[PDB]
């Protein structure tokens, strides 16, 4: 008997596209890593690096304005709320 | 019976049938907007003040005065320093009431081999802009510093990168030439190159 | 069309692509796991697990 | 109206080069379309003060300071 | 109370990645002197940090 | 009244609109109550 | 089959927890395939794209289960049109393709 | 679109903070700036033709396995590895698309929807002619569709597809003109440029959505397919269009084909079932009523056709959308002056509500309906109306607000003597 | 006797008068949107006029004397636009009879699922009549309804001589 | 009164159990152990009001979850994507952007079975997760040469006939306490 | 008896009869679908994004065969040249894609429950 009771399967969706070293019309699987999707664009030789796409900091105002939208929020904004902060620190 | 004349009547019909619609729809958004000042009115009345709706009444006909007097012919009509304090724009109060540790850059966070130089330096991009600080211009932050920061923290995604630039171009082979490309190959690979 | 999972799927071809055809293999696979769950024998036969656990619960 | 006021505010290429030229470091012709627009806004909004200014405010403060409520 | 639900939001008046900053909030300007001194119309009601 | 609400007379469209709509299905679907039983009992011994 | 009236009402009851519903199916790659309302399972049903086979998901299940074992989902399918439309569908179009595929490969 | 433009605004105002700061985000000389300004650019661009000189495609390039998902590739007992990659590769099959053709073609014509329900009216109140162009004008704009799809015209068929409201409006405008064009039972002869009225109006609504009574029979298609739509694998060129000439030559046979024999039944077979059904039934009426009654069922039919789209969306999808809205939009639920609760837009306050909501109607000075059926639960809009995948529910429980007894209960006090 | 079309502002408070029955029937309306949730707009718009209506319990009753005595008999008046005037006070009866009709109902039905589709039947048949003049009142047209408009045009034709 | 003369206590009043993972119960139906999570917020409690539903969500740092949700939090099983802040209860400085968490998610913690994943360093663990914090038994392997080979155009199965060997002996297998 | 200038359109009472008892047959058959003679009514034939994905796939199928490079129509539009977001760069097909199942609709629940 194998070590798996359930087989492991790629579970990725396919699309049709250039493949500029084949130099063919091709049904595939490849997409772009998730390491840059979202990042950058090229749409000529040169590069575009997106300036604001992902938020990388945070502010009072923008804390304000996306309050009930982030994944995580840290100490440093909520030691400001005496609730909040017993809620940090007990 | 033509088909241009008939065309053009549609479109006659069409037009005046819109306009009428769009006329009624004005004057019920009108009346949606504005019950909550007449309700306040007949409360003033209700409770037992009748002459001071009239004031309110009169109030507005008087705000209105005011307006045509302060934007068309730009008068002081004063008091209006003391309005024109009373607030204050999201900017303006990052600038001069919030401090600065009410801010942060989701990078001296993660990242613990931070100086104070590149944390105050990641601060001035990301967290306090120079639009959210009082001494900021545009172009406080060098970008090429930030780069070799960002380059420091996490340096095999940069030798990544740097290989995908070559491989673009055809410098493959001053890729591999560089310092130290083929000992951290020996490194992780445990045999040397044979390409 | 041969990704179709309904009857349309049957009647069409598959690629010669080797690996292609280990993976629709694993997926079958994972599907027939799925579907012994829930679809049941009225009359398994003698030597398999489904007589087994009707053997045990008419002792019961 | 609409042709009347964009009389006013429509500037010509001096003006957009002259406010390009402060609010970015670059001259005209070498921008992205939403980073030329800011340059025209700013061009006709200084149009638009200006003519405020010389034409409708030289007059209309003779000061008559009173009516207050 | 009805509870909140954290569902990240599409649209608004801005592009994504930026607030709306010059919204109006509620809170004084000092100038640099004072002198015959009244009384402030909004006042400061947390004074310390 | 939440019983008088639920006698046949009351609910008697209803009771014509089920049977269209549960006729709709093929009739191995339909089991006993011994019979949902004995297959939940089976279920979780496969498990086991 | 005779139902009592307590079987009458839990099916009017799961009826009307299920109205709002929509459905995805996954194929022979295990990728999950489009959004799906009531009209567009029967336009997938009576193609032969599905089938009473295959995995399915909606409101009220936890995992993907096939289409025969969820329960209500090949009532609500399985108009009379429908099943006219996928005999016909069937007998005149799928079964001489799938012989003539087997004879020709 | 209008968000669009008001999007751009707000960044040039943020653009100017470090420049020349605004009052305010509706200061009327910036306001009307932008606005003199944006609607130049408009009626320039109008003169022009945006939908011509702009960008609507773009090419599709695969990345290679350095470039992928690498923690997704896995090399599986050695020499195989689960990145896929596959290409998507005599005169008998061009006499099978022929055949293929003729039948698909036999499917098209079957009399399930708006634009035959037209032709049956003017083949009936109508003479011959008028409903043979009636059916001339389906021909041609079926043809002239089908065939845009199956070449893969996409410059003219997706910027068409991408003015979705505006085709919905169409198919009104035309439906509402010919109802009340039928409703006046006019009666000339026929004349040539009367003749080519009713060509327009057919052709014209098979471009349209309209609406169908037989879907899944009348989508049905000889061979393995979903629609009559789907292309051939072909190996070369010249193979793609003899291949899919011939298909095209045998849906257009077949619709001629068919169309004569719709002619030649109204010639001559309908008046047999005419005097069978005015001399030989047991009925008794009038031939100038029974007219009467033909004409209002086939206004009755064409008003259906016309009404039926209006409960199937919501006003989001129809309103909003060509705004520049997207689904619950951040715009729909701002409020206005952080201490003031309310939204900012009350014009579209009626959209995406909870019904925990509070309801406006309960504020005191406000003399409203009265609404017996909330009286219990006053505080809160106490019904659930919600759609798609966005229900809520919070305190007030799907049974309480949507099933039997505790929905009947909750709503007593509507049926008080008073 | 005016035989001149309607303009705009005979168009506007005629648009207001219609508003008048959906006031008088909206109510009923969560019978009906709970059905059909694209028609929910119809919860919301007519909440100021449901305030303005009853500002003073005889105010309907002196909307409908001061529009009968001094829009309906008066010549001068374009006749389209006192055609529009009389179809809002019919449409304004038909209303009050359904709520006399629904104010009589037998308690063993008051309490079955009939009076349900009772209320939604009366708010749908009063808005489809509303919404169908309200689209002939804008196009400045005549429309006649079934059983309804000889009545208008005999009163209009009463009311005018209702002075010799 | 029993409606306006009682008032509950603040250490008395009725609160959703506890059951953790929800296996050790005492069943009051034997055949049907479900039963007893019937008083919790265990995302298998028969019958929780509103459905759970197929959340995919984009956060603004570029997190991105995809999987079952409750009240729209992330309660049953999926896949979550880590962009430049964090989630599911992990660290900051633990992920990176593109690492990847999959499998069990209780009240938005990585909480039961699951496996981590990093691209950038090349880490794997499969094991066990307690409110996001790596509680219990774990295997621990480093795909680094294999993805590092990979990212320089080496194609697959060279690449893993180079690397396989000192991939296989640096396995480790181990016992977790919290992190 | 005097019904109006007769130059003022006046609409018959056979149009109202229609629209009502359209309006009602409508309703009718959106809550009992299967019934309509055995069948049901739709607003449409086909899906737009069926269609386009169709005329997409013969399309770069074509343009494959002739020995070029194929390109993919975007419904909405194609890109916007900026540098500070993603989302803004592609708004107009994202803005297509995000209104797909309000656009396939019902609005109104597809089966019918009796309260
Ligand atoms: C944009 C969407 C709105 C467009 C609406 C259509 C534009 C109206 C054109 C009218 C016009 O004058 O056309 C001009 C033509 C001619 O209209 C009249 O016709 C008379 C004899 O034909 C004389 O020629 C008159 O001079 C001419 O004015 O009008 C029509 O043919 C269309 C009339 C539309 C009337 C509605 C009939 C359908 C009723 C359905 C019930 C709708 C109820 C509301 C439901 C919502
Ligand atoms: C494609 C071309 C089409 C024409 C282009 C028309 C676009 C016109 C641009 C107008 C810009 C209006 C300013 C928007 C300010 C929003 C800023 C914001 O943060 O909102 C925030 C502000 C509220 O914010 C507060 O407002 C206070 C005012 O009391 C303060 O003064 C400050 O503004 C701010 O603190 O919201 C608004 O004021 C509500 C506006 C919402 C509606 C947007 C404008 C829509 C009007 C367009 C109608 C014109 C249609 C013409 C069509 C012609 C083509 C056929
Ligand atoms: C309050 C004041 C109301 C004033 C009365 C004016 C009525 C004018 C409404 C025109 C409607 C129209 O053009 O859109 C009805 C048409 C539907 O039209 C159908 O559409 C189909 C497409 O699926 C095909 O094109 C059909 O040929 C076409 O007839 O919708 C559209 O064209 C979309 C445009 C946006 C319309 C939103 C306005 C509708 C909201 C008003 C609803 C009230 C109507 C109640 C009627 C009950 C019917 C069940
Ligand atoms: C860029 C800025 C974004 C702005 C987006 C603007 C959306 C514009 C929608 C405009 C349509 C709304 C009309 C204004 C309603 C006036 C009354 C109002 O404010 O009510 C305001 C009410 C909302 O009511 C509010 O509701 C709140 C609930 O939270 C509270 O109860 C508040 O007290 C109450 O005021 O809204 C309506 O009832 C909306 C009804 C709109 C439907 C009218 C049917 C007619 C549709 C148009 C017909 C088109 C015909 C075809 C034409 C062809 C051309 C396409």
């Amino acid at each position: 008997k194998s070590f798996d009771i359930t087989s492991m399967t790629t579970t990725l969706p396919f699309y049709a596209g250039w493949d500029e070293s084949l130099k063919k019309f091709v049904v595939t699987n490849r997409l772009l890593s998730r390491r840059d999707a979202g990042l950058s664009v090229n749409n000529n030789p040169q590069e575009i690096n997106f300036t604001n796409p992902p938020i990388q900091g945070l502010n009072e105002g923008s804390f304000l304005y996306w309050q009930t939208e982030m994944p995580f929020n840290s100490y440093n904004i909520d030691q400001f709320i005496t609730t909040n902060q017993s809620f940090y620190a007990p | 019976e033509p088909i241009q004349d008939e065309l053009l009547k549609l479109l006659r019909g069409g037009w005046v049938l819109l306009s009428n619609l769009a006329l009624f729809l004005v004057f019920s958004s009108f009346l949606h907007r504005s019950l909550n000042w007449f309700v306040q009115t007949e409360l003033l009345v209700a409770v037992g003040a009748p002459q001071q709706a009239g004031e309110r009444v009169v109030g507005k006909f008087f705000e209105a005065i005011e307006w045509v007097e302060r934007n068309i012919l730009g008068w002081k009509l004063p008091g209006d320093e003391e309005a024109e304090d009373a607030t204050s724009k999201v900017y303006e109060v990052l600038q001069n009431y919030t401090p600065a540790e009410a801010a942060y850059s989701f990078a001296q966070l993660k990242y613990k081999d931070l100086t104070h130089k590149e944390r105050e330096l990641f601060h001035k991009a990301y967290a306090l802009r120079h639009f959210e600080r009082r001494d900021g211009r545009p172009g406080d932050v060098d970008a090429a510093e930030l780069q070799a920061v960002k380059d420091r923290l996490d340096p095999l995604e940069a030798d990544r990168r740097a290989y995908a630039a070559a491989k673009a171009a055809g410098r493959l082979d001053e890729y591999w030439a560089a310092p130290g490309r083929e000992a951290t190959y020996q490194r992780i690979v445990g045999a040397p190159r044979i390409a | 069309k041969f990704m179709a999972p309904g009857p349309l799927g049957l009647c069409h071809a598959v690629p010669d692509d080797p690996s292609l055809r280990q993976e629709m293999a694993k997926v079958a696979h994972n599907y027939a796991a799925i579907y012994r769950m829930y679809n049941f024998d009225w009359d398994p036969e003698p030597g398999t697990v489904q007589y087994k656990i009707d053997q045990r619960i008419r002792r019961a | 109206t609409v042709a009347a006021g964009a009389a006013i505010v429509v500037p010509s290429g001096k003006q957009v080069e002259a406010a390009s030229l402060d609010i970015y470091g670059r001259p005209p012709s070498q921008l992205l379309p939403n980073e030329r627009r800011a340059a025209e806004f700013a061009a006709g909004h200084r149009r638009w003060k200006g003519f405020v200014d010389n034409s409708i405010y030289s007059w209309t403060r003779t000061l008559p300071g009173h009516d207050n409520p | 109370k009805p509870l909140q639900r954290y569902i990240p939001q599409n649209g608004g008046f801005t592009w994504p990645g930026d607030y709306l900053r010059l919204e109006i909030v509620e809170m004084p300007k000092l100038k640099s002197i004072n002198i015959k001194k009244t009384s402030l119309k909004q006042k400061i009601n947390v004074q310390p940090v | 009244l939440q019983h008088w609400y639920y006698t046949p007379f009351n609910r008697l469209l209803m009771k014509f609109d089920v049977d269209a709509f549960i006729n709709r299905q093929p009739k191995s679907h339909f089991l006993t109550k011994n019979e949902e039983r004995a297959l939940h009992i089976r279920r979780f011994l496969l498990s086991e | 089959i005779v139902l009592s009236p307590y079987q009458y009402e839990m099916i009017n009851y799961q009826r009307m927890l299920m109205r709002k519903n929509i459905w995805y199916y996954r194929d022979r790659m295990n990728v999950p395939r489009g959004p799906c309302p009531l009209h567009v399972v029967k336009e997938a049903w009576v193609s032969g794209i599905v089938d009473e086979n295959t995995l399915f998901w909606g409101h009220g299940l936890y995992d993907w289960l096939p289409a025969k074992n969820i329960k209500l989902l090949l009532p609500m399918v399985r108009t009379p049109e429908v099943r006219f439309a996928t005999w016909i569908k069937r007998t005149f179009s799928l079964k001489p393709s799938l012989n003539r595929i087997r004879e020709q490969r | 679109s209008l968000v669009t433009s008001v999007k751009d605004y707000v960044e040039i105002t943020h653009k100017l903070i470090e420049i020349e700061p605004l009052k305010n985000y509706t200061e009327f000389g910036a306001v009307f700036t932008y606005f003199i300004f944006s609607i130049g650019e408009f009626f320039k661009n109008f003169f022009s033709f945006s939908f011509l000189n702009n960008i609507w495609s773009i090419p599709i390039i695969i990345p290679d396995i350095a470039s992928a998902m690498i923690s997704e590739v896995s090399v599986l007992d050695g020499y195989f590895h689960n990145a896929f990659t596959f290409l998507e590769t005599p005169s008998l099959v061009i006499f099978e698309k022929f055949v293929i053709g003729i039948i698909n073609s036999l499917f098209l014509i079957l009399p399930t929807s708006t634009s035959h329900l037209i032709t049956l009216r003017r083949f009936v109140m109508q003479g011959l002619e008028a409903g043979y162009m009636a059916g001339l004008g389906t021909l041609a704009g079926n043809f002239l569709w089908l065939a845009s799809i199956i070449l893969g015209w996409r410059f003219f068929v997706i910027p068409w597809l991408s003015l979705d409201i505006f085709r919905y409006l169409l198919g009104f405008v035309l439906l509402v003109k010919y109802i009340w064009d039928s409703s006046k039972e006019r009666r000339m002869a026929l004349e040539d440029l009367s003749k080519w009225k009713i060509f327009l109006l057919n052709f014209l609504l098979a471009l349209t959505e309209q609406s169908c009574i037989y879907p899944f029979i009348s989508n049905l298609s000889f061979g393995p397919d979903a629609s009559i739509l789907e292309g051939f694998p072909v190996d070369n060129y010249p193979q793609f269009l003899l291949i899919h000439g011939a298909y095209l030559l045998g849906i257009l046979f077949g619709s001629f084909s068919l169309l004569q024999f719709t002619c030649w039944f109204w010639e001559n077979p309908a008046f047999s079932i005419y005097l069978w059904i005015t001399t030989k039934s047991s009925l008794k009426i009038s031939t100038s009523s029974y007219y009467k009654i033909l004409n209002f069922t086939f206004l009755y039919a064409t008003m259906l056709c016309a009404i039926a789209s209006i409960p199937y969306y919501g006003l989001d999808y129809t309103i909003t959308n060509p705004i520049g809205l997207v689904p619950q939009d951040r715009i729909l639920n701002q409020k206005k002056s952080q201490s003031d609760p309310d939204k900012l837009i009350t014009e579209t306050a009626f959209l995406n509500l909870n019904p925990t909501d509070k309801n406006s109607r309960i504020r005191d000075g406000v003399h409203a309906r009265r609404e017996r059926w909330k009286q219990r639960l006053i505080k809160y809009q106490a019904f659930d109306a919600s759609t798609y995948d966005q229900g809520v529910y919070d305190f007030l429980t799907i049974e309480d607000l949507n099933y039997g007894f505790d929905r009947f209960w909750l709503r007593r006090k509507m049926r008080n003597h008073q | 006797r005016n035989e001149g079309p309607m303009t705009w502002p005979w168009k506007l408070m005629c648009a207001i008068l219609y508003m008048l029955p959906w006031v008088d029937v909206t109510e009923k309306t969560v019978y009906f949107v709970e059905r059909f949730p694209a028609f929910v707009w119809t919860e919301y718009f007519s909440e100021p006029f449901e305030h303005w209506y009853n500002i003073h319990e005889y105010a309907p009753l002196f909307i409908f004397f001061a529009t009968y005595l001094g829009i309906v008999r008066n010549k001068k008046i374009p006749h389209v636009a006192r055609y529009h005037v009389m179809m809002g006070v019919m449409l304004d009866i038909v209303a009050m009879i359904l709520i006399v009709t629904e104010e009589n109902l037998p308690t063993g039905v008051l309490w079955t699922p009939w009076s349900d589709l009772f209320y939604a039947l009366m708010f749908w048949f009063i808005f489809l009549l509303v919404i169908y003049c309200l689209f002939f009142c804008f196009l400045g047209w005549y429309c006649e309804i079934p059983l309804i408009s000889e009545g208008v045009y005999l009163q209009i034709e009463q009311a005018e001589q209702l002075g010799q | 009164d029993e409606f306006e003369s009682d008032e509950d206590n603040t250490e008395s009043e009725w609160a959703p159990e506890y059951v953790g993972a929800g296996l050790g119960l005492v069943a009051e139906d034997p055949l049907n152990p479900q039963y007893s999570l019937r008083h919790s917020n265990h995302p298998l409690a028969p019958f929780p009001g509103e459905p759970l539903k197929w959340a995919s969500y984009v956060y603004p740092d570029f997190t991105t979850f995809e999987g079952l949700s409750k009240q729209s939090i992330p309660h049953g099983m999926g896949v979550m994507t880590f962009g430049t802040g964090t989630g599911a209860g992990f660290a900051m400085s633990q992920t990176r952007y593109g690492d990847k968490y999959e499998g069990e998610f209780q009240a938005g913690y990585a909480h039961g079975l699951g496996q981590f994943t990093s691209e950038a360093s090349g880490e794997v663990y499969i094991g066990e997760f307690f409110a996001g914090q790596r509680h219990g038994c774990g295997m621990t392997l480093d795909m680094k040469p294999y993805f590092y080979l990979l990212e320089r155009g080496v194609d697959p199965v060279e690449a893993y006939r180079r690397t396989a060997g000192a991939i296989m002996k640096n396995v480790e297998v181990r016992t977790w306490y919290r992190g | 008896v005097y019904k109006g200038p007769a130059s003022i359109p006046h609409a018959s009472a056979e149009v109202f009869g229609a629209f009502f008892l359209a309006t009602n047959t409508a309703l009718l058959a959106h809550m009992f679908p299967g019934k309509l003679f055995g069948s049901e009514l739709h607003v449409r034939k086909w899906d737009p994004d069926y269609l386009a994905s169709c005329c997409n796939e013969q399309g770069m199928r074509r343009e494959a065969l002739s020995g070029k490079k194929p390109n993919l129509w975007l419904l909405g539009g194609g890109p916007r040249l900026v540098n500070d977001s993603w989302e803004r760069m592609w708004w107009n097909n994202l803005h297509w894609k995000r209104w797909k199942v309000p656009r396939t609709g019902p609005a109104f629940p597809q089966d019918m429950y009796w309260q």
